[PDB]
RNA sequence: UGGAGAGUUUGAUCCUGGCUCAGGGUGAACGCUGGCGGCGUGCCUAAGACAUGCAAGUCGUGCGGGCCGCGGGGUUUUACUCCGUGGUCAGCGGCGGACGGGUGAGUAACGCGUGGGUGACCUACCCGGAAGAGGGGGACAACCCGGGGAAACUCGGGCUAAUCCCCCAUGUGGACCCGCCCCUUGGGGUGUGUCCAAAGGGCUUUGCCCGCUUCCGGAUGGGCCCGCGUCCCAUCAGCUAGUUGGUGGGGUAAUGGCCCACCAAGGCGACGACGGGUAGCCGGUCUGAGAGGAUGGCCGGCCACAGGGGCACUGAGACACGGGCCCCACUCCUACGGGAGGCAGCAGUUAGGAAUCUUCCGCAAUGGGCGCAAGCCUGACGGAGCGACGCCGCUUGGAGGAAGAAGCCCUUCGGGGUGUAAACUCCUGAACCCGGGACGAAACCCCCGACGAGGGGACUGACGGUACCGGGGUAAUAGCGCCGGCCAACUCCGUGCCAGCAGCCGCGGUAAUACGGAGGGCGCGAGCGUUACCCGGAUUCACUGGGCGUAAAGGGCGUGUAGGCGGCCUGGGGCGUCCCAUGUGAA
């Protein structure tokens, strides 16, 4: 199936995650289906999370599963949040 | 320094005065006045008809050693300023004009630019608050470059800055001698630079 | 959009089936000049109803054969055989270049 | 924000013309030299051969067991026998092993690029919607009993569970023949007939969780087809017999000579067929003023390959690198019968070579497989290690300091040079020492809420006592090339067409700025030179952007085939050409 899950992207000791949909089949760093958000786990700026709920919203209802960590940023960021 | 070495002696093959060795350059000792040939042996002869090349090389050495600056930093340099949108003569000497360790020689922290490389390197000097210990490091302009809070009273910067009382700065410049700090106010109009040479030149050396 | 064709049937020699001659102009990428260039296709004809010399649409298509992939879509232009001569000739030529002559 | 030229044919000249230099680039290697760090990068040759270790498993919440313990029962006691529980092992079964990882050998091809097509198709796990699980039956491992082989392993007999296999039922629905309607290639309806379902498990047990069945949709991934693009040789000119097309079969998820039988005689080529050579293709890279040229190395995408050659099984997917069979070549075992292998996974060894790294740490992070979960596996990966191999930052000190030591070097014998350089005065304080010491990590999980949203809690660091912060604090590596012109920089001695230099032009035949050394000078600087290769200067394959009376170049002349090109006026079409919109042009 199709996964929402981090994508490696910074530099040695210098991680920035793209948030990505894709085929849990590609490696981790390969061709994605679309970019739909970035973590910056250092907290380096005060921009370091970012997702874009709609499209979130939109790969989940077609059945994407994120993983672990995805899920924990993508809730972060209210794509859970139904009130 | 980053040449380190005779600097007097390149003072006299450019045969302009240079003042990269401080104060000495203002005294009647500075080689320039009184012996003011070339170094070496054959430095006082008849001086044949120079080459294009040679006066477009000169007049790049001309320019670098007055920075201090090495040769891989100081093209790399140029062509940044080449790339670069504007002029791309005097938006070279904008540039080498905003390496931190000019800067600090130019607000007179150091009488010149090697003692003032020292004391950036040894982490003398703030920009901004924190320490900067790099002497290539970019000043932008809002930048404030102060003398390092427990560096302050060395009997080197204590004597300088007071040699600075009354003296002045140049126009992209503030100063303020109380607590050592000084501003970066705008990269220098061309027409701020004296500079001794025709930067005009050292752009048609490097496109040969 | 299957991708459609016009040509000159220049073959009846097969059971539901013809040659069709489609030509094509087009700039040269390096010398500018216009340049003509053609190449034949074997179009699916299965009322053997297309005759020598017709100018037919001809369009893209699930394949029937090896080299069948298209199928003769209408008649544009019915008969006209200098096309036909012409590419008749070009083919006579070939008989010449090879390794003697004479009457031959 | 974009274009520099020079040296060399002559006694001199102008032109043609080649050669050479200056510039940029590099997975480099070689020489001399070598201090710190960050980030990259590192078998170009043998797709040669490989020791050793580790590299794909997981699930007791599908099933039944063996072995080793412990505990509670039925009896008056033993014997026998029943139940519970701990460890362990494989077996049956499910999902994964088709991903991830390696390489570029082959391949000039729908292989790749790009834009389309599929009324000619598939898609496990995932999401949405509709509906459903009622009876019954069977076997094979494990285990038990025997045989055979040295071994790898193998044969026979008997027992048994299941989410293993089958039969009947239910038919939401679907499949197939025929018909009918709408569509229009095999798209969507509809009727009769026929055919087709299912599996159980766990509980904080009646109602939840995890599963199972059929169908319809989505999402992701893929098959196949087509237009157009894709190197050199014409001293390769003709090629083809499943060849080209038809009918009907077979086969497949599906179109197709994909394969087969029969029939017709086609198909292809100078717009380069057939053959030979070479090569993985692209995003991109390098160079260039551009147009071009060159290239495909890191990373990303596609393809192909897994000692060489075939092949099919299983399956959603493979004709499968760490699966199966056969043939070939090697190495190993061998009781001579027969067996065991396959680093182009991570390290590592050897061989070739000018040359290419550690048998390192860790699953903390990200990602993948299985598991309800706890977790397990993960040489993917995150780090560390070596090499100046590249990039970038940084140090070997700063300020003062003589009319100006000493040595060395010139000298017109007065002087001049190295040279503020050193010595020396003061100042700072790389190395080193002490102390504090990270970010990367908040989820899974547990509690509250409702296993939702939301809130609370706990656990977790390979790198690493590193980064960084603070306190102490020592004047602490400089090399390499060059100095006739092109090309920045000249003097002495030695040498005598020798020894030697040499990119090109040219130096050396006793006063050599060209050889060798010295003093000095120039250029770069932890690097500088050399070789090799690429583009450049090279308008020196000229599209931009050249030529052919004598420099190289008009065919000995014609004829006229293909082809190229085509006078003036009107009209239609709108292929070329131009315009707008739009989609694509991933990272
Ligand atoms: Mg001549
Ligand atoms: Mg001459
Ligand atoms: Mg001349
Ligand atoms: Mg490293
Ligand atoms: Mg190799
Ligand atoms: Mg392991
Ligand atoms: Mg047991
Ligand atoms: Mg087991
Ligand atoms: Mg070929
Ligand atoms: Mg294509
Ligand atoms: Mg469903
Ligand atoms: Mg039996
Ligand atoms: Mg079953
Ligand atoms: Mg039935
Ligand atoms: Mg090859
Ligand atoms: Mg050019
Ligand atoms: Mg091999
Ligand atoms: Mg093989
Ligand atoms: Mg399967
Ligand atoms: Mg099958
Ligand atoms: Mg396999
Ligand atoms: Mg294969
Ligand atoms: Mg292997
Ligand atoms: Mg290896
Ligand atoms: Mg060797
Ligand atoms: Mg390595
Ligand atoms: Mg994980
Ligand atoms: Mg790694
Ligand atoms: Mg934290
Ligand atoms: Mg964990
Ligand atoms: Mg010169
Ligand atoms: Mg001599
Ligand atoms: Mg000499
Ligand atoms: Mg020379
Ligand atoms: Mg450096
Ligand atoms: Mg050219
Ligand atoms: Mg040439
Ligand atoms: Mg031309
Ligand atoms: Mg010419
Ligand atoms: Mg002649
Ligand atoms: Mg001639
Ligand atoms: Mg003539
Ligand atoms: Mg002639
Ligand atoms: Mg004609
Ligand atoms: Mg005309
Ligand atoms: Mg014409
Ligand atoms: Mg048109
Ligand atoms: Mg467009
Ligand atoms: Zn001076």
């Amino acid at each position: 199936m199709v996964k929402i899950r981090l994508a490696r992207f910074g530099s040695k000791h210098n991680p920035h995650y793209r948030i990505v949909v894709t085929d849990a089949r590609r490696k981790r760093d390969g061709k994605y289906i679309e970019k739909i958000g970035y973590y910056d786990p250092r907290k380096t700026t005060p921009d370091w999370l970012k997702v874009d709920v709609e499209r979130a919203r939109y790969w989940l209802s077609v059945g994407a599963q994120p993983t672990d960590t995805a899920r924990r940023l993508l809730r972060q960021a209210g794509v859970f949040r139904q009130e | 320094g980053r040449y380190i070495g005779p600097v007097c002696r390149l003072c006299r093959r450019e045969g302009v005065k240079l003042y990269l060795k401080g104060e000495r350059c203002y005294s009647p000792k500075c080689a320039m006045e009184r012996r003011p040939y070339p170094p070496g042996q054959h430095g006082q002869k008849r001086a044949r008809r120079p080459s294009d090349y040679a006066v477009r090389l000169r007049e790049k050495q001309k320019l670098r050693r007055i920075y201090g600056i090495s040769e891989r930093q100081f093209r790399n340099l140029f062509e940044e300023a080449s790339k670069k949108k504007g002029v791309t003569g005097s938006v070279f000497l904008g540039l080498l004009e905003s390496r931190l360790d000019n800067v600090v020689y130019r607000l007179g922290f150091a009488v010149s630019r090697r003692q003032a490389r020292q004391l950036v390197r040894h982490g003398h000097i703030t920009v901004n608050g924190r320490r900067v210990d790099l002497p290539s490091y970019r000043v932008r302009p809002g930048d404030e470059i102060a003398v390092a809070e427990k560096s302050r009273n060395l009997e080197l910067i204590r004597q300088n800055l007071e040699a600075m009382k009354g003296r002045k700065v140049g126009p992209w410049l503030s100063l303020d001698v109380e607590g050592m700090k000084g501003k970066f106010l705008r990269l220098p109009d061309r027409e701020d630079l004296a500079l001794p040479v025709n930067e005009q030149l050292v752009i048609e050396f490097y496109s040969r | 959009p299957k991708k459609v064709l016009t040509g000159v049937v220049v073959s009846d020699k097969m059971q539901k089936t013809v040659t069709v001659l489609v030509e094509r102009q087009f700039p040269h990428p390096l010398y500018g000049k216009v340049i003509k260039r053609s190449k034949k296709y074997l179009a699916h004809d299965p009322e053997e109803k297309y005759k020598l010399g017709d100018v037919v649409e001809i369009i893209e298509s699930r394949p029937i054969s090896k080299r069948k992939r298209f199928r003769v879509l209408r008649l544009v232009e019915s008969g006209r055989m200098d096309l036909v001569e012409k590419y008749l000739i070009r083919r006579q030529n070939y008989e010449s270049l090879s390794k003697r002559g004479g009457k031959a």
